[PDB]
C-alpha cells in the first residue's frame, strides 16, 4: 500500500508569558517517529519510534538546528500577521503547517503538499502542481507575492520530490518490522439497554495496524450507516489503533443485526453478532 | 528529514 | 474559531483485574491549542503520564493522546480532567469499563 512522511508544525504566542511555544511532530504513516518541543528543558529533536535509533548523532544535531531556526522564523511570522490583520499584541494566536510527501508501494512519488493556517483557518497552500501557491485571503496574498519573487516554490518542490521521498524510503526500510507489519483486528460486541424497548449495540475493533479500517452494521444484508454512531479511529498507546461503531435496535431483535470488520490483516472480513 | 526552511510570511 | 474538545477514555485491552494494560485519554477536535490534560487514579494525579500523537485534521483542529501503563483492580476508578477555554468548568470524563 501507499506510505507517507508528514511534519506537523505549530507555533503559539502567549503574550506576557515569554516566547511562543514551538512544536514539530513527524509521522511515518500513522506512527509518530520524531518530535521537537520548545518547552522541553533541553529542546532537541527526539526519536519517538524504536527504529530511529539507527540514525547517528549528526542526524539529530542537524534536525535540532533546523527546528531552532524554524522556531525563530515562526516568532517573526506571528508578529508579521498581527500587522497584516491589524490585531493587538495582547491576544494568543496560532500558526499551523502541514508538510509531507507520499509514495506508492514501489517507492515512487504520488503527491507532495504544504498548507498553512492562521487561527485555525486556511492561510496559504501549495497547489497540486507544486509550482504555484493559493491564498485564502489578502494577508496570504502578500505572502504569495513574497514567495513568488523569491522563487520559494522551486526550493520546496525539490525537497518534496527528492529529499522527502528518499528519506521516506530510508525510514520504511529501517523501520520495516514496525511500519510494514499488519496486526489483525480483534472484535467483540457490547449490549446496553435504553428507555423505550430499545438497545444499543456497540461493535469494537482492537489491536490493529495500520489505522485504516471499516466498521459497519447490517440488517438483512443492507448496510445501516444512517443511525450509526461512531468514533474516529484512535491510537491505543502502543503503536496500535482501535475503533467502535454503534447502532440502536429494537429489544428482542438483536440477533438480526451483524457487525462487519474490514482490514488488510483480515483475509476474510469478520462478522459478529451479540451473544447472550 | 524535516524541512530546514519555512520562508517568512 | 473556537471548538470544544471531545474527550475519550479507553484501555488498550479489555480490562481484567490484575492484568497489566494501558489507559488512554484522547482529546480531539479542539481549538485554540492551549489545553490542560490530567489522568487521575482515585481522584489523584498519575505521575509520568506520556503525551503523544499530537496532530491536526484537515479542518485544523487539534488532536492529542495521554496514556499510561496501569493494572486495573475491582475498586480503582480512573478519569481524565481537561481544562480548555471553550468550557466554563473543567470536564472530568471517567473511564467506563463496560462500554
Amino acid at each position: 500500500g501507499p506510505h507517507s512522511l508528514r511534519y506537523f508544525v505549530t507555533a503559539v504566542s502567549r503574550p506576557g508569558l515569554g516566547e511562543p511555544r514551538y512544536m514539530e511532530v513527524g509521522y511515518v504513516d500513522d506512527t509518530e517517529f520524531v518530535r521537537f518541543d520548545s518547552d522541553a528543558e533541553n529542546p532537541r529533536y527526539e526519536p519517538r519510534a524504536r527504529w530511529m535509533e539507527q540514525e547517528g548523532p549528526e542526524y539529530w544535531e542537524r534536525e535540532t538546528q533546523k527546528a531552532k531556526g524554524n522556531e525563530q522564523s515562526f516568532r517573526v511570522d506571528l508578529r508579521t500577521l498581527l500587522g497584516y490583520y491589524n490585531q493587538s499584541k495582547g491576544g494568543s494566536h496560532t500558526i499551523q503547517v502541514i508538510s509531507g510527501c507520499e509514495v506508492g508501494s514501489d517507492g515512487r512519488l504520488l503527491r507532495g503538499y504544504q498548507q498553512y493556517a492562521y487561527d485555525g483557518c486556511d492561510y496559504i497552500a501549495l497547489n497540486e502542481d507544486l509550482k504555484t501557491w493559493t491564498a485564502a485571503d489578502m494577508a496570504a496574498l502578500i505572502t504569495k507575492h513574497k514567495w513568488e519573487q523569491a522563487g520559494e516554490a522551486e526550493r520546496l518542490r525539490a525537497y518534496l520530490e527528492g529529499t522527502c521521498v528518499e528519506w521516506l524510503r530510508r525510514y520504511l526500510k529501517n523501520g520495516n518490522a514496525t511500519l510494514l507489519r499488519t496486526d489483525s483486528p480483534k472484535a467483540h460486541v457490547t449490549h446496553h439497554s435504553r428507555p423505550e424497548d430499545k438497545v444499543t449495540l456497540r461493535c469494537w475493533a482492537l489491536g490493529f495496524y495500520p489505522a485504516d479500517i471499516t466498521l459497519t452494521w447490517q440488517l438483512n444484508g443492507e448496510e445501516l450507516i444512517q443511525d450509526m454512531e461512531l468514533v474516529e479511529t484512535r491510537p491505543a498507546g502502543d503503536g496500535t489503533f482501535q475503533k467502535w461503531a454503534s447502532v440502536v435496535v429494537p429489544l428482542g431483535k438483536e440477533q438480526y443485526y451483524t457487525c462487519h470488520v474490514y482490514h488488510q490483516g483480515l483475509p476474510e472480513p469478520l462478522t459478529l453478532r451479540w451473544e447472550p | 528529514f524535516a524541512p530546514g526552511n519555512y520562508p517568512a510570511l | 474559531i473556537q471548538k470544544t474538545p471531545q474527550i475519550q477514555v479507553y484501555s488498550r485491552h479489555p480490562p481484567e483485574n490484575g492484568k497489566p494494560n494501558i489507559l488512554n485519554c484522547y482529546v480531539t477536535q479542539f481549538h485554540p491549542p492551549h489545553i490542560e490534560i490530567q489522568m487521575l487514579k482515585n481522584g489523584k494525579k498519575i505521575p509520568k503520564v506520556e503525551m503523544s500523537d499530537m496532530s491536526f485534521s484537515k479542518d485544523w483542529s487539534f488532536y492529542i493522546l495521554a496514556h499510561t501503563e496501569f493494572t486495573p483492580t475491582e475498586t480503582d476508578t480512573y478519569a481524565c480532567r481537561v481544562k480548555h477555554d471553550s468550557m466554563a468548568e473543567p470536564k472530568t470524563v471517567y473511564w467506563d469499563r463496560d462500554m
